[PDB]
């Protein structure tokens, strides 16, 4: 113990002598692979989203490259890892989600959205065959009783419901920051901005959002960030 | 740097290659030399036959695939029978649902991807054998080339087999006068061509050599042994 | 009629702390008495028992089906099974074939096998349970017997009693219907002991 | 590595050795570039002649893929071909179950989550190469995708793909795509693959050139042969 | 698809090496403890909560099966929540035929032959989960643990996951029969504090009970209540 | 229409079995055996639709006979009933359902001689006499009246003669031979068919 | 029953009747045939109940599904396809006759039928059900073309009234919807507000 | 069988009455109707009888699994949709004829749900054999909003219609009342019917049956 | 997949199958079981490993299990791989009353779980089952019975034998006392205990360290019985005595 490694312990899901899972905690490391952080916060009106938008090239048609996802009209998302994978995890989110509309006459809480997508990554870290998601699926709901929700799922199938969060690159600084603060729009993005030392352009981040108000997620326009930018500014 | 990347046709090398594909293509460039060319008006094989012992019968090269398609092979015997006869079932289902003759250069994409899906899969294996596709259809005559890596080409002529290189050499020098080739001048180039592949004590006779021709007027028929002799002379010395 | 090819009747009734279970004895083809001592109930338990009428073939499929059921159940478990809960696993069973099934009409009787309350329930041919307070009847002279319990049946008699009422509504209910009878078998449940008697009967 | 041999197995740094191999088949291939225009898409594809033996014309990069989409691969042409088959297969599949022609960015996605599906497992091994899908219509305007052996899509202005990617898409950067028509653009093309091409490593190429747009009524369709020569005349001219 | 061939084997000393080591990811585990008393039982666990960030109402370690019976684990969560998914299902699956509620014992030894399957089965690895599962039925409680390997045990108490040799020697030395349920959550609730680390509060434990009532979680003000006078 | 007879003394079961095998208006065999050996101890008597008998039939003999390979003994009478009733039973509802009518006879050691009896809908009855056919119509009242559970072998004997004489005085169908055994604690014993 | 809708410039509308029957006993004398299939798609439904119904909630799927992928609204073309799909595939197993009606931005106001066996038509203005037989006549002399969203609501209007006093298997209440790119306004006609006509008593 | 629901100014309140028939014979003069689906669902049954019974748990046991996983009190649309998805996919060939009541986050709701799968959401239903005669007592005197008190009255006069009117209802009459504060399962509600009054005494003693054999098996 | 499969259902060159004896060792490390035929009936005596602690004491033995009417078995090894084993034991013997209406003969029970152990070891490439069971029975066909069977899918009859922790030197101990066709269930019982406390390195033998039951016929019918643990200290006692007098 102390970093063991026995047999193939290293290369699939079976166990080390320590009881870790190295293949699991590899994929965690695929996560950063992408070198972009994302931040979520809610409050009791309201739960958004915000994450790096990075076009270096401009060769991009820059409406294409996002993070964000609509998975239901009530139900948004922010991706962080390996982009595939990502994009997959949110094709069987919008399908687990219109499968339970269809079979349960409602829309599916945002809790059980992410443990069933926790719960098909967990199938990943036991059986040898494929490899876990490189990703991170954060997800933002309102839900009727509890209000704005915000849930995060990771490869290893853990999830949780949050005050606020963070994955990526910066998930243990923006962590510290969001604990510090804790102890919601402008949280969000001043805390990816301190974490990075960036102070953003309008078109260097993403944000979504959900309200009590206005239930349907919501990306916001650039002019719509800019205004909250401009607004942080002038502190 | 090799030997964990060559076993299993899904691992890439960390070059970008697959070492089984190039493998299984080991057995083509091993097999008896063919020639395919064309004219405007015919397509020819021409092809090396192996005979193992002095009392053995050579080895078919040349196969029956429809009226208006064969082939000459090189590589695994065994792999040229499954696909001749996967290429012999195209053919007849096009006839049976559409009652005219399969466009080769559709045929040759079916085999493209019938052989592409084993190159892909734990545990499977390339198709260990080359072809040349000789036929005739409304766009005219093609020769056509398959390889065990499932890719394909359209040809004007083409060798592959042992020492083919010097065919194609060969081929390279004179196939601006193919097209207006009549049919006796294009059998004597793929002859020409073919012998090149010869160590230089070795000749053309009647027991190594097999002809297959298809064209505007004449379905694709195979010559051996006597058959032979007509085109072999022929032929200046070499 | 398929549940009036071999004929046959069982009916249970309930009395002060006992049971009691009745079969006829016939095993018959259309008018052919074939045996006159035909086994229609069957033990699940030292206090619990199960009858069934019906097609001669599916009652005795019924039976060592559900056999094998409750032997692996008791094993499992490692206790007699309730009266309520052998209900319920033919119920099952007999559900399972719901769109071909055993043409069995099931009653059973029985003591709880930790308190001894008295059950007993009759289920239809495809696993519908009718639990009840006084008796249950099933196969090819139901009206007879209903007619006969109706009359009879009285709340808390005592084993004795019980006995009678049971035997005198079997005996006088078959003797109305042509593919019933042959004779009477009858079991008295109790806390304490099991009582079988066969009856002086009518043979036509 | 110890950890390169299969796709379902990540590097302790959390990497898919398998795919970036795979990746370098790609890279190792000449070069195609796409060009998203006012008025539509052109692709162009530095086409290498092993031999002179082939016919002009062997071993086609651009491929249809439905009526409005065309298809421009590099890497390990044989897998290529199989996913512009799979491509056919789910335009077809689309017209058939929802009455209507596939949107490009859907195709995209559909084929791209396809290609994704080759790196999870030890079973299979990813494929050896990128594509860029190119469509027009009144509608939906030009689009512009790329797809790479991870399964990754993006939409694009412009896009290269193979062994000199940078270089084309530094001459791609010097353009004003979004006001210059398919007319215009397939000069560009043509241009650009001459720049980047490597005369002295690798001597013989065709040219090979399509495009979609409102002048081909959203069809995809090669160059005109005609058009295609007064581009090379261009390109070389430019060259000096 | 699938691979065919068992992930778990017999080492040469006779040992199934993967089974030992999931054991080491329960022993890692945050702790967790179950004491059956007189007239029911108590599952207590910590939460390894980090963060005020977390919402602790969110996800459950205590978790009911049934009306009658809950379990809680210690060792790897996404693999405790694939066995209370599989246990309520087979709970299900048991009151449809027998229209009964499902004996404790009868729960535990249908989730614990799940749990040998994956010792056994092609390419898959054991689950590194130990669970505590309560119940109440025959009129009476029941306390049993069901291991990685499939076995399963009785207990009048127990303790798993991280420094469990001493919180069962801690329970030796503190438990008693006839102890009823209010003294017995005490004792439990004084189990944990023993390897805690930090200031207990109603949001970093969970603790569910088990009586002739039902099965269920204490609220937070419940717990609360009992952290004062510890 | 075929006729099968069994009746069980104290320590023997006496079967016989009509030896016709007839289609449409003709007999077309008269030496026919409607009895298979199941083992030492055990004959099954089978009629019943064409085909399914004979495959039915040999298919139990099969089996009985492997269990002994098997297992170095025999299955009892009972045991073999059962085994019997249990495929006929199993087969009812399935794709293959067998049209057969059955005896089954057999002397146990310690259980003495059974006779069983089952229907092609696989109902099983002990029984200490029964019959099968159109012919049982008319003689079963005959071992009603006559017999009692002491009968001897020799009385037997006679009592199965006046069955198949009221076959040949009142039975529409030419059936003049019968094919006799008995089998006790040393086996399986054939006697002179009955013949008229 | 009877099931209409009609297309104006800018939207559609949509008219059913009230009325379920086992045999001629009423078992839902309010029911409502109009079924929202996306924000501005509707389906009329006709023929079995069981099977419009999962029919109808099949299609909801499968296009909320597409719609959520497509990041778009979906097109009334889209859904006609699949209710068409799902009707000729299983045309041996349905009775359904279904009209789907709706909006979208691309193609304005949009009718299609889905008939009995799965064909599908666009048409200016469909009917079907039971009750429709009764009414072919007056819908052919009173359509125009160019008809006003509140000229269009009266026409359907009152041939579900002249389809309802006639047909057995029709009555109840008139449901109607609008659908523009505005929204859907519902409304019922009840009572005396379902158009009369005279029966024709003898002078 | 006549079984019924109305939508009342709080709840739900079913009703059926408890005959069960075998062809034209009573076989139960107390048979439970009123089925459990959830702490807050119930559901009345007509059509066969194994059917309705077999449904009915089976909805309410994947009910349970739903409300276990998802921590929150069903849905009346989910035991609705589970239904129906079911019996349709029998094509009618599970013959459960059902009135589905309860009261969920978003208040209460009815539904009627026939064997081939379709179902109605509607203020009152009636199912069974006596549906007509409880329907006309619905539409004679049914008002929207009634008070509690008010619809136990309708429905109980809903049942006793079809018990006194339809050969195939008989016996008493059992209600289930649903609101967001209680649930009262009253069985029986009311008992119109009882058997008259036995005159002739029969007594039968001892030894008046005639015995050929007996066997006593001692126990335990 | 070639890389990651163990194999473990192929020969080694000497013609061994290793997954077998290594699963082997697991059993001789588990407690001791045996097993001894008498006139009368027949026993098992098992060590406990659940050897007390906090537990709770609920079933009414640890390692002793019911098959049928007429047989039980013990088991040493894998507790898991036991329940998967005596289940399919279970259910065989009912498949076989179903099919026959007798109870299954005991040493066609043994073979047929036999059967399933052997398949392990030649297809499949699963490990093998980790136990070796001891079965008493009686049948109508060889009255009183005693069977052996290990992973290999191997059995055999005794008329007394030991598996689990020190089973060569039970085996000597059997050997030398054991007195073939002179053995009661009294003098088997008595000799258990003598073979237990020799074998129980683990300290003074107590009763709540093992289990026995007895199989005996009574009135045409087989009675099957956990001893309680006064009669199983009653025994401890009169060895206890025994050895005293031997001096
Ligand atoms: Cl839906
Ligand atoms: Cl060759
Ligand atoms: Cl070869
Ligand atoms: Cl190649
Ligand atoms: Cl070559
Ligand atoms: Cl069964
Ligand atoms: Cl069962
Ligand atoms: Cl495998
Ligand atoms: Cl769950
Ligand atoms: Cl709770
Ligand atoms: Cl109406
Ligand atoms: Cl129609
Ligand atoms: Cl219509
Ligand atoms: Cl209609
Ligand atoms: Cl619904
Ligand atoms: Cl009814
Ligand atoms: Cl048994
Ligand atoms: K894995
Ligand atoms: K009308
Ligand atoms: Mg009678
Ligand atoms: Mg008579
Ligand atoms: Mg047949
Ligand atoms: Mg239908």
């Amino acid at each position: 113990s102390r970093g063991s490694s026995a047999g193939f312990d290293r290369h699939i899901t079976i166990f080390s002598p320590e009881g870790r899972l190295y293949q699991v905690e590899y994929a965690f490391k695929a996560i950063n692979q992408g070198g972009l952080t994302s931040v979520a916060v809610r409050g009791k009106d309201c739960a958004v989203i915000v994450t790096q938008k990075k076009v270096p090239d401009k060769l991009l048609d820059s409406s294409t490259v996002t993070h964000l996802f609509k998975i239901t009209e009530n139900i948004g998302c922010v991706m962080t890892g390996m982009t595939a994978d990502s994009r997959s995890q949110v094709q069987r989110a919008r399908y687990e989600a219109a499968n339970w509309k269809y079979k349960y006459g409602y829309e599916i809480p945002v809790d059980m959205l992410c443990k069933r997508i926790a719960d098909i990554s967990q199938v990943y870290t036991q059986n040898a065959e494929m490899r876990p998601l490189g990703c991170c699926m954060i997800l933002i709901g309102i839900d009727e009783e509890q209000g704005p929700q915000v849930y995060k799922c990771d490869p290893a199938g853990y999830y949780c419901g949050f005050k606020a969060t963070a994955a990526g690159v910066k998930q243990t600084e923006s962590t510290s920051f969001l604990e510090k603060k804790v102890k919601t729009v402008e949280t969000a993005i001043t805390c990816l901005s301190t974490v990075l030392s960036i102070d953003f352009k309008p078109s260097e981040i993403e944000v979504g959002v959900v309200t009590v108000e206005n239930p349907k997620f919501r990306i916001l326009t650039e002019a719509e960030i800019d205004a909250h930018l401009v607004a942080l500014a002038e502190r | 740097f090799r030997n964990q990347y060559d076993n299993d046709v899904t691992v890439w090398s960390p070059q970008g290659r697959i070492h089984q594909i190039e493998y299984a293509m080991e057995a083509v460039k091993q097999g008896s030399a063919t020639v395919g060319l064309k004219s405007k008006t015919h397509a020819v094989l021409v092809a090396l036959k192996r005979a193992q012992s002095e009392l053995a019968a050579h080895q078919k090269k040349i196969l029956h695939v429809d009226n208006h398609i064969g082939i000459s092979i090189a590589g695994l015997t065994a792999d040229a029978r499954l696909l001749c006869n996967f290429m012999r079932q195209e053919c007849l289902d096009s006839r049976f649902v559409f009652d005219r003759p399969l466009p080769v250069s559709r045929l040759v994409s079916l085999i493209g991807s019938k052989t592409q899906i084993p190159t892909q899969r734990y545990g499977r294996r390339p198709y260990g054998v080359g072809l040349l596709i000789a036929g005739y259809d409304d766009m005219g005559p093609h020769i056509f080339q398959t390889c065990p890596s499932a890719n394909y080409f359209d040809c004007r002529a083409m060798s592959i087999g042992a020492r083919s290189q010097s065919a194609r050499t060969y081929l390279e020098r004179h196939m601006s006068e193919f097209m207006e080739c009549n049919l006796n001048e294009l059998v004597k180039h793929g002859l020409r061509a073919l012998r090149e592949t010869l160590p230089a004590e070795q000749d053309l006779t009647t027991k190594n050599v097999s002809i297959g021709i298809v064209g505007k007027d004449l379905e694709f028929t195979i010559y051996d042994d006597d058959d032979v002799s007509p085109f072999l002379e022929g032929l200046e010395e070499r | 009629s398929i549940m009036s090819y071999n004929g046959g009747a069982v009916m249970a009734m309930k009395g002060k702390n006992c049971v009691a279970i009745a079969a006829d004895r016939r095993f018959g083809i259309q008018a052919q008495m074939v045996t006159t001592d035909f086994q229609k109930i069957f033990p699940m338990g030292d206090r619990l028992y199960i009858g069934l009428a019906g097609l001669a073939t599916d009652v005795q499929t019924v039976a060592q089906r559900l056999k094998f059921r409750l032997n692996l159940y008791e094993l499992k478990e490692g206790r007699q099974i309730k009266p309520y809960t052998l209900m319920s696993m033919v119920a099952n069973l007999l559900y399972e074939k719901r769109f071909g099934p055993y043409y069995t009409e099931p009653v059973i009787a029985g003591l709880d096998p930790k308190t001894f309350k008295p059950f007993i329930c009759s289920l239809d041919l495809i696993g519908c349970p009718m639990v009840t307070d006084d008796f249950v009847v099933s196969g090819t002279c139901a009206e007879q017997m209903y007619g006969m319990c109706e009359s009879l049946w009285e709340p808390n008699m005592d084993p004795d009693h019980l006995f009678e009422t049971i035997s005198q509504a079997m005996l006088n209910a078959v003797d109305r219907d042509a593919v019933s009878g042959m004779g009477v078998i009858v079991h008295i449940i109790e806390k304490d002991k099991i009582t079988t008697r066969t009856l002086k009967a009518r043979m036509d | 590595t110890g950890y390169d041999l299969s796709a379902s197995t990540f590097s302790p740094d959390g990497r898919v050795f398998q795919v970036e191999y795979a990746m370098k088949a790609v890279e190792n291939s000449s070069t195609a570039i796409g060009i998203r225009c006012k008025d539509g898409v052109v692709f162009g594809v530095e086409k290498l002649v092993l031999s002179k033996l082939y016919e002009e014309g062997s071993n086609k990069r651009l491929f249809n893929v439905d009526r409005h989409v065309g298809m421009a691969v590099a890497g390990l042409l044989a897998d290529a071909r199989s996913l512009a088959d799979i491509a056919r297969e789910e335009a077809s599949n689309f017209r058939s179950n929802f009455g209507y022609n596939i949107p490009l960015k859907h195709l995209a996605d559909r084929v791209a989550m396809y290609v994704h599906a080759y790196t999870l497992y030890s079973a299979v091994r990813p494929f050896g190469c990128s594509f860029m899908l190119g469509s027009y219509s009144v509608n939906d305007g030009a689009q512009l995708y790329m797809i790479d052996p991870s399964g990754v899509s993006y939409g694009y202005w412009g896009c290269a793909i193979g062994k000199a990617r940078q270089a084309a898409k530094t001459e791609i950067e010097k353009l004003q795509m979004k006001e210059m028509t398919c007319r215009d653009i397939v000069k560009e093309v043509a241009k650009i693959i001459y720049i980047v091409h490597d005369e002295v490593k690798d001597k013989a190429f065709e040219l090979e050139l399509s495009w979609v747009g409102e002048l081909t009524n959203g069809r995809h369709e090669i160059v005109p042969k005609d058009i295609r020569e007064e581009a090379e005349k261009y390109a070389k001219e430019s060259l000096k | 698809r699938g691979y065919s061939f068992s992930l778990t084997t017999f080492s040469p000393s006779g040992k199934l090496v993967q089974i030992e080591y999931a054991l080491a990811a329960v022993a890692g585990g945050a702790p967790s403890v179950g004491i059956k008393a007189a007239n029911g039982v108590v599952l207590a666990t910590e939460k390894k909560q980090k963060s005020i960030l977390y919402d602790e109402r969110s996800v459950h370690k205590v978790e009911p099966i049934t009306k009658h019976i809950g379990l809680v684990y210690s060792g790897m969560g996404p693999d405790y929540r694939v066995l209370v998914h599989r246990a309520r299902k087979l709970a299900q699956q048991y009151y449809l035929v027998y229209q009964e509620p499902i004996p404790t014992a009868q729960l535990v030894q249908r989730v614990a032959s799940v749990m040998q399957e994956y010792t056994q089965s092609g390419g898959v690895r054991p689950f590194g989960v130990s669970l505590l599962i309560c119940g109440w039925n025959e009129g009476r409680p029941y306390l049993f643990q069901s291991d990685p390997s499939g076995a399963y045990f009785a207990w009048k108490a127990t303790a798993m996951g991280k420094n469990y040799v001493n919180g069962k020697t801690f329970l030796e030395k503190r438990y008693n029969e006839d102890l009823e349920l209010e003294d017995a959550i005490h004792t439990a609730i004084l189990t944990l504090k023993e390897s805690f680390e930090g200031q207990m509060t109603e949001d970093n434990i969970e603790v569910g009970i088990c009586n002739e009532a039902g099965f269920r979680r204490l609220t937070p003000t419940e717990v609360k209540d009992y952290l004062a006078a510890i | 229409m075929e006729y099968l007879i069994g009746i069980q003394g104290p320590d023997y079961v006496l079967v016989a079995s009509d030896r016709v095998a007839a289609s449409n208006i003709v007999q077309m065999k008269d030496d026919h055996d409607k009895m298979f050996k199941m083992s030492e101890k055990i004959l099954l008597l089978c009629v019943g639709e064409a085909g399914d008998t004979v495959q039915f039939a040999e298919y139990i003999q099969k089996n009985v006979q492997l269990y002994k390979m098997r297992n170095g003994y025999e299955l009892s009478p009972t045991a073999a009933a059962n085994f019997t009733r249990r495929n006929l039973a199993d087969c009812l509802r399935s794709r293959t359902p067998y049209h057969v009518n059955l005896l089954l006879a057999g002397y146990d050691e310690h259980e003495g001689p059974a006779l069983y009896y089952m229907d092609y809908l696989a109902a099983l009855a002990k029984a200490p006499f029964a019959a099968h056919g159109y012919g049982a119509f008319l003689t079963l009242s005959i071992l009603d009246r006559y017999y009692t559970p002491t009968i001897s072998r020799e009385r037997a004997v006679e009592l199965l003669r006046k069955c198949l004489e009221e076959l040949q005085k009142r039975f529409i169908l030419n059936l003049p031979t019968f094919s006799v055994r008995i089998i006790d604690k040393n086996g399986i014993h054939d006697l002179d068919n009955i013949s008229f | 029953t009877t099931i209409m809708a009609v297309q104006f410039d800018g939207g559609v509308v949509l008219g059913a009747d009230s009325r379920t029957t086992t045999g001629s006993y009423i078992a839902n004398r309010v029911t409502d045939k109009l079924t929202p299939i996306h924000d501005r798609i509707f389906c009329c439904r006709s023929g079995s109940a069981a099977d419009t119904q999962a029919v109808a909630d099949a299609v909801t799927y499968q296009l909320g599904f597409h719609s959520i992928e497509l990041n778009e609204p979906p097109l009334v073309h889209t859904a006609a396809s699949l209710f068409k799909e799902m009707c000729y595939r299983y045309r041996e197993d349905l009775m359904a006759g279904i009209i789907i009606a709706g909006w979208d931005p691309q193609e304005g106001g949009q009718v299609y039928s889905v008939p009995m066996g799965g064909m599908m038509v666009r048409q200016s203005f469909a009917i079907g059900g039971s009750g429709s037989s009764y009414i072919y006549g007056y819908v052919d002399a009173t359509y125009r073309e160019g008809m006003t969203k509140e000229e269009c609501l009266q026409f359907t209007a009152n041939a579900l009234a002249l389809a309802m006093e006639r047909d057995g298997s029709s009555g109840g209440v008139i449901r109607l919807a609008a659908i523009a790119e505005s929204g859907v306004e519902r409304q019922v006609l009840l009572g005396d507000q379902i158009p009369k006509f005279a029966v024709a008593t003898l002078p | 069988t006549t079984i019924a629901g109305v939508v009342y100014k709080d709840g739900i309140v079913l009703g059926a009455d408890t005959r069960a028939t075998e062809g034209m014979v009573v076989a139960d003069k107390n048979c439970s109707k009123i089925h459990f689906i959830s702490p807050n669902i119930y559901c009345c049954g007509a059509g066969t009888a194994a059917d309705t019974d077999m449904t009915t748990q089976l909805i309410s046991s994947n009910l349970e699994l739903h409300s276990l996983s998802t921590g929150r009190l069903p849905r009346v649309v989910t035991a609705n949709r589970m239904l129906k998805q079911m019996l349709f996919r029998y094509q009618g060939y599970i013959g459960a004829a059902l009135v589905l009541g309860g009261v969920d986050v978003t208040g209460p709701h009815l539904y009627s749900i026939y064997p081939h799968g379709s179902t109605d959401k509607l203020p009152y239903v009636t199912m069974g054999s006596g549906s007509l005669a409880a329907m006309a007592v619905f539409e004679d005197k049914f008002r929207p909003d009634m008070e509690e008190e008010e619809a136990k009255n309708l429905v109980s006069e809903a049942i006793a219609a079809g018990i006194f009117n339809d050969l195939g209802s008989g016996s008493n009459i059992d209600l289930c009342v649903i609101s967001k504060n209680k649930l009262d399962f009253l069985r029986p509600y009311t008992v119109p019917n009882k058997k008259g009054t036995r005159l002739g005494r029969y007594r039968c003693e001892k030894g008046t049956t005639a015995v050929l054999t007996e066997k006593i098996t001692p126990l335990e | 997949s070639r890389r990651y499969d163990s194999r473990t259902t192929i020969f080694s060159p000497e013609g061994r199958l290793y997954q077998v004896e290594y699963a082997m060792e697991a059993i001789g490390h588990a407690g001791t079981c045996l097993g001894i035929l008498a006139n009368d009936g027949v026993l098992l005596a098992a060590e406990r490993r659940n050897i007390h602690k906090l537990l709770d004491e609920v079933f009414f033995s640890e390692k002793i299990y019911k098959l049928n009417e007429d047989m039980a078995c013990s088991v040493a090894g894998i507790t898991s791989d036991a329940n998967v084993l005596t289940n399919e034991l279970r259910l065989i013997a009912q498949r076989y009353l179903l099919q026959y209406q007798e109870p299954i003969p005991c040493e066609q029970l043994v073979t047929a779980l036999c059967d399933i152990k052997q398949a392990y070891t030649q297809f499949g490439g699963k490990r093998p089952f980790g136990v070796s069971l001891l079965y008493i029975g009686w049948d109508k066909h060889y009255g009183f019975q005693l069977y052996q069977s290990d992973p290999s899918g191997n059995y055999g009859g005794w008329k007394a034998t030991c598996i689990g922790n020190n089973s060569a030197a039970a085996v000597s101990m059997l050997k030398q006392d054991y007195k073939e066709g002179e053995m009661t269930l009294k003098s088997a019982l008595a000799l258990a205990i003598k073979v237990l406390n020799k074998t129980m390195d683990v300290s003074k033998l107590s009763a709540e360290k093992v289990e026995i039951a007895t199989l005996t016929r009574e009135n045409g019918k087989t009675v099957i019985r956990v001893l309680k643990q006064k009669e199983v200290e009653q025994l401890i006692k009169k060895h206890e005595e025994e050895e005293a007098k031997a001096e």
